[PDB]
């Protein structure tokens, strides 16, 4: 919901004309099991959700918002690093499941249309190649084990590497 | 099926009945076929191979030399394979 | 030596025997294929198959 | 709706003897009937999804 | 190539749903294209083989 | 280790030295297995018999270690070499993979835009 | 928390009454072990610190969970032997693996280097006094003067490495502090700096050289078997790898190159060995060193990925080594010999001790995901982006793990035992009971190895 | 009719016996655990108004016994 | 003795002529034409002729020697069941069922008490008499039989008792 992309809608309708014999048998099945053992199963769902009654909302989502750069104040101290380098660590288990929520609308794509494959989609091929590309330069990768303190060596060697070949070009 | 004391003893008179060589009026089952039987060196050990086919194959070379009377033989063979209860 | 048929025997076997001989009905008419291979050489591919069997 | 539902149901059907394996019940002499009466269900409710993969 | 025919084989699959074995109309229209795609593969091949000749000779 | 013929019944002789070597064998044979017969039939003992075959067996590997290989010569030089050596080998193996993966990193790329595990 | 009420286990034992002792010392540290998953399991994005530098707060840390697990265990198997000599024998012997516990816990909870190595260390004096006393065979003294001689020759480098870090670079303390750490320039110095901060956790973390350390004392029995898990606490109580690499020497890697290497072969020829061996115990003692070696494989790689199968390892190895130690006390026992050839005989003679035998036998191979599949498979594949040659050596070291096991299943598998009459009862309650609680905590983690594997998951 | 092959059995038999009969004990708050998600309520997702960031709780998810336990 | 080795031969020879033929009768004709082989040299005694053709014997037979032989059902090594529907239980195990359990079947219990007391009364007449055997060693080949007939049992007692059943 919201966040998934999934296709617009199904088709799925059957028109039954070829061969009368017993109708349909998947039909005929579908049916029987939907009174047996399916709305048996929707009216206990409907009765301990109706028990329910009295509900509790509360906080959820924890806010934590900025708590200045990381790559602004250094010279190593302790009451200023601390604080910084935590607002480092929470963005990178976000963008872990970020490429988590890109991987499934890949996954997606192959469950939906099978067939198809690579002729289709094309806009989730091109969401996964952009996001992890990046991913690779900026987050870990190559960067080793995780530590905020190496990471801005990670991103000044991209700078370094950009600017000799500006100044060439 | 389960193979009985009187059952093993009657497998076993009617196999050397069949030996044609051997006489079935001379010998019975108690006569020794070393001695009072006409047996060779050499028929001693083919006797014992029909024997081992029709009952529970099982036979040691080593303990071929110490069976030689059919009495004998009936009652090795039904030790062995854990005859009669 | 004792040999004789069990009741476990025949409702087991016979259950088999449908299956042996009726699979090449069910299962390829069923599942949609692709790509048809058999047309060419009447008797270097297609009836070789079966002279290789006979001979 | 019932295609994902019916699935599982295969899979659960073969861990039921596994859940009766630790005590649960007595059953003396009818263990192994019971794992024939198991499997024996388990092959219709198996059937159903693969018709409705034909279609 | 077979696509013009192959609409209709996958229709009477899923008219039928089941006794999905008998069916021949449609699986006759199957049997029809390949029979002329490989024949033109055949014929390609062949004239392939007949201009190679012609070719040798000058 | 087989020969050109399989040793089963090959080669062998009747003479009165061999006549004899039987002899001495099954001496022993039976003087090891005597003592074991007194031993098994008794309700009394319940306990596992210890034997100084299987014993000296063990303390064959577990010890008997720097009492031996005072004489080294040679024999134990040449285990060495395919002792500490195999690390030697392998040393050479994984420094040219990591010349031929460093450079494809700064010039020519070869990894993979979809990797970003490890 | 923690410390303090494990403190108190001392007068204990020696205040009860003499009928008792053994019913309070396994009771009492039963309801200290619920405790440990009560109330450490609570941490952030980064693990944030307990209290002041006495005892700290664990990070990447679960295998104080282990120590509490064992913290009983260790009571059961040793309830056999001990019983036949005197009150004040089995007083003092019960509250040296309690002082054990102390030790253990004051090891992985405190986030230090300095105070950490005077409890590394201090977890040996203890273990000495364990060993060489109670030995069912002789050559206690080869084994007991190997304990010390092998971990304090590579351990009292530490003194001149720790302390020459603090001297010039701040303080070493809380580790959380630590971000004034700067990478090292390669210097020949700071070669035999490296070497001595590693050397200490080479010997405890085996590899092919110096490895003989721990195979001399698993064979010469401390008491029964139960004293023989606690070597195997030692082999994980050598974590500060993951630590000193982690944070003191980042940037090194191109000497961590050759003891890679050394690592590597200390998985063939380990595993040649265990195969033609004797000794029941020697199997596990040898099977131990490539456990172990895997996880020191994965250290020296510094890949995010492979810290995840290491510190898995850590607590899969634990559980299932020291099971198999339980299976070989379950057989010493009864038949009092050492020997795999004479004890042979699995359910004809020990009915249902034989399914433990499997499923301990079972988890040194790849099992469906327990725990030592999932510790096993990241290492693999943290070592393939390290190299692509090693699983051409790691795939045959997979093939010798079957012959770990099943080598040990087939001489028990045999309907034999002819010269042999005792072991009437097969488990007399208390005896599988103890190989329940091995494997059972591995089966609750299948559901649940966000909690074994994490550092930084 | 036979004396057939002897094990211990009384040992093995009575050692999962005492092992479900401590399984069972504890087991009921395991069905009362069942019925805690079906009476109390489980989890409701929703923006939270400036008041208070933790009450009993700091973040309660999915059941209800995350909060029993986040208490004390 | 060249007696024995004869008879070891003759045995193998026979069981090792099934391998190759597939039906009765051709294995009852070919019987007749080794019979015939053995005879010729069966009438003449020789110390060094006849160790000769023993050792001949040997070749021939090993050129046809791997046909992959029929090694029996229930037979010492080979193929198909040489322990297996043959695990049981030993003796030594029947003591070790606790109460309870042991109450269960009591004419299997009464039985085992009286034959384990008749056992253990006899032991120590049998060691006496084990010892009262010449030989001034230990033992030579084979266990010796008893004399005495009154008290009964030859020495070993649990040898032929207490053995594996199908």
């Amino acid at each position: 919901x919201x966040x998934x992309x999934x296709x617009x809608x199904x088709x799925x309708x059957x028109x039954x004309x070829x061969x009368x014999x017993x109708x349909x048998x998947x039909x005929x099945x579908x049916x029987x099991x939907x009174x047996x053992x399916x709305x048996x199963x929707x009216x206990x769902x409907x009765x301990x959700x109706x028990x329910x009654x009295x509900x509790x909302x509360x906080x959820x989502x924890x806010x934590x918002x900025x708590x200045x750069x990381x790559x602004x104040c250094q010279e190593k101290d302790v009451l200023c690093m601390f604080e910084a380098e935590m607002q480092w660590r929470r963005d990178y288990k976000v963008d872990q499941e970020i490429v988590n929520i890109i991987q499934e609308r890949l996954k997606a794509c192959q469950q939906r249309e099978g067939e198809s494959h690579r002729q289709n989609c094309a806009k989730e091929l091109e969401q996964f190649t952009q996001v992890v590309k990046a991913y690779q330069d900026r987050y870990x990768x190559x960067x080793x084990x995780x530590x905020x303190x190496x990471x801005x060596x990670x991103x000044x060697x991209x700078x370094x590497x950009x600017x000799x070949x500006x100044x060439x070009x | 099926p389960p193979l009985t004391l009187e059952g093993i003893k009657d497998r076993v008179l009617y196999v050397l009945k069949l030996y044609d060589k051997i006489d079935p009026e001379k010998l019975s089952v108690n006569s020794h076929f070393m001695k009072d039987l006409g047996l060779d060196s050499l028929d001693q050990v083919e006797i014992i191979m029909a024997m081992e086919d029709e009952f529970g194959f099982e036979i040691p070379d080593i303990d071929a030399e110490k069976l030689m009377c059919p009495q004998e033989i009936v009652d090795y063979i039904a030790d062995k394979k854990d005859v009669y209860e | 030596n004792i040999n004789e048929n069990n009741p476990l025997l025949i409702n087991s076997i016979k259950r088999l025997l449908i299956g042996s001989l009726f699979a090449g009905y069910i299962i390829s008419n069923n599942i949609p294929p692709t790509t048809i291979p058999q047309m060419t050489m009447p008797y270097y591919l297609k009836t070789t198959a079966l002279i290789v069997t006979i001979l | 709706n019932m295609f994902s539902s019916l699935s599982l149901v295969t899979l659960l059907l073969l861990t039921m003897p596994i859940m009766m394996m630790s005590f649960n019940t007595y059953k003396p002499s009818n263990y192994p009937l019971y794992v024939k009466t198991a499997i024996s269900y388990a092959f219709i409710t198996s059937m159903i999804p693969t018709m409705m993969f034909i279609h | 190539y077979c696509a013009h025919y192959l609409i209709r084989f996958l229709k009477c699959k899923r008219d039928s749903f089941p006794n999905f074995l008998a069916c021949k109309h449609e699986r006759h229209d199957w049997d029809y294209c390949e029979h002329l795609d490989y024949v033109k593969r055949m014929k390609e091949f062949e004239r392939e083989r007949r201009l190679l000749q012609r070719k040798k000779r000058r | 280790x087989x020969x050109x013929x399989x040793x089963x019944x090959x080669x062998x002789x009747x003479x009165x030295x061999x006549x004899x070597x039987q002899a001495e064998r099954l001496a022993i044979r039976s003087r090891l297995k005597r003592e074991y017969q007194l031993q098994y039939y008794d309700p009394s003992r319940r306990g596992v018999i210890e034997d100084p075959a299987l014993v000296r067996w063990t303390y064959a590997r577990s010890a008997n270690i720097y009492p031996n290989f005072r004489p080294n010569t040679k024999t134990s030089l040449l285990g060495a070499l395919f002792g500490i050596g195999p690390l030697v080998f392998w040393y050479y193996v994984f420094k040219t993979d990591r010349d031929r993966k460093e450079k494809l990193i700064q010039e020519g790329k070869l990894d993979r835009t979809f990797n970003i595990s490890y | 928390k923690y410390i303090i009420p494990t403190i108190m286990l001392m007068p204990l034992t020696w205040l009860s009454k003499n009928n008792m002792i053994w019913v309070n010392s396994t009771a009492h540290s039963l309801l200290i072990s619920f405790t440990s998953l009560l109330l450490m399991n609570q941490f952030g994005d980064n693990s944030l610190n307990f209290s002041l530098l006495f005892f700290s707060d664990s990070l990447s840390t679960p295998l104080l969970i282990l120590t509490m697990w064992l913290l009983p265990l260790m009571l059961m198997a040793s309830q056999h032997h001990l019983s036949k000599e005197n009150l004040t024998r089995k007083k003092l012997f019960i509250t040296m693996l309690i002082s054990l516990q102390l030790f253990l816990i004051m090891t992985f909870t405190a986030m230090e280097l300095i105070l950490f190595y005077i409890l590394f260390e201090a977890t040996l004096v203890p273990t000495l006094i364990i060993i060489t006393r109670w030995g069912n065979q002789t050559e206690r003294l080869n084994a007991g003067l190997y304990f010390l001689f092998y971990t304090l020759a590579g351990s009292l480098p530490l003194l001149v490495a720790l302390i020459y870090i603090q001297n010039t670079v701040g303080s070493l303390n809380f580790l959380m502090l630590q971000y004034w750490v700067q990478p090292v320039h390669n210097s020949w110095s700071n070669v035999f700096m490296w070497l001595a901060c590693m050397m200490a956790f080479m010997v405890k973390m085996p590899l092919y050289g110096l490895h003989l350390w721990l195979p001399k004392a698993h064979v010469e029995a401390p008491i029964a078997g139960s004293m023989v898990l606690a070597a195997v606490l030692l082999k994980l109580g050598g974590y500060g790898m993951l630590r000193i690499t982690l944070i003191l020497n980042p940037m090194t890697d191109f000497m961590a190159y050759p003891f890679i290497m050394l690592s590597l072969w200390g998985m063939i020829m380990t595993s040649s060995i265990c195969l033609r061996q004797t000794d029941l115990k020697s199997l596990i003692a040898y099977s131990s060193v490539s456990h172990m070696a895997l996880v020191i494989v994965a250290i020296l790689i510094q890949t995010p990925w492979s810290y995840m199968g290491a510190t898995a390892l850590m607590i899969a190895h634990g559980l299932t080594s020291s099971m198999l130690f339980c299976l070989a006390n379950s057989n010493y026992e009864r038949i009092h010999s050492r020997t795999m050839i004479l004890a042979r005989g699995l359910q004809t003679l020990l009915p249902l001790m034989a399914t433990w035998w499997l499923l301990a036998s079972l988890t040194n191979l790849a099992l469906p995901p327990t725990i030592n599949l999932i510790g096993e498979l990241f290492v693999v594949m943290s070592t393939f982006s390290w190299s692509n040659i090693t699983i051409i050596l790691m795939g045959v070291n997979m093939v010798i793990t079957a012959l770990y096991s099943l080598y040990m299943l087939i001489m028990t598998q045999r309907g034999k035992y002819t010269y042999h009459i005792n072991n009437i009862s097969p488990s007399f309650t208390r005896e599988n009971a103890l190989m329940s609680l091995h494997i059972l905590p591995l089966l609750l983690l299948t559901l649940n190895p966000k909690i074994i594997l994490g550092p930084l998951y | 009719r036979l004396f057939i092959i002897k094990p211990s059995g009384f040992y093995d038999k009575r050692f999962l016996k005492l092992l479900r009969f401590y399984i069972l004990l504890t087991g009921i708050p395991v069905a009362i655990g069942i019925t805690l998600i079906n009476v109390x309520x489980x989890x409701x997702x929703x923006x939270x108004x400036x008041x208070x960031x933790x009450x009993x709780x700091x973040x309660x998810x999915x059941x209800x016994x995350x909060x029993x336990x986040x208490x004390x | 003795t060249h007696q024995q080795k004869v008879l070891r031969l003759y045995k193998r020879a026979l069981r090792h002529l099934e391998s190759w033929c597939i039906h009765r009768d051709k294995y009852r004709y070919f019987a007749c034409l080794l019979r015939a082989r053995f005879d010729e040299h069966k009438n003449e005694k020789d110390m060094v002729k006849a160790t000769q053709l023993l050792r001949e014997a040997e070749e021939e037979f090993w050129h046809g020697q791997h046909p992959q032989p029929y090694i029996f059902p229930e037979s010492p090594g080979g193929t198909s069941y040489e322990r297996y529907e043959c695990y049981k239980v030993p003796e030594w195990c029947l003591d070790d069922w606790h109460p309870s359990e042991k109450a269960m079947y009591p004419d299997y219990f009464a039985k085992r008490e009286q034959w384990k007391k008749l056992r253990r009364e006899s032991w120590e007449r049998e060691v006496x008499x084990x010892x009262x055997x010449x030989x001034x060693x230990x033992x030579x080949x084979x266990x010796x039989x008893x004399x005495x007939x009154x008290x009964x049992x030859x020495x070993x007692x649990x040898x032929x008792x207490x053995x594996x059943x199908x």
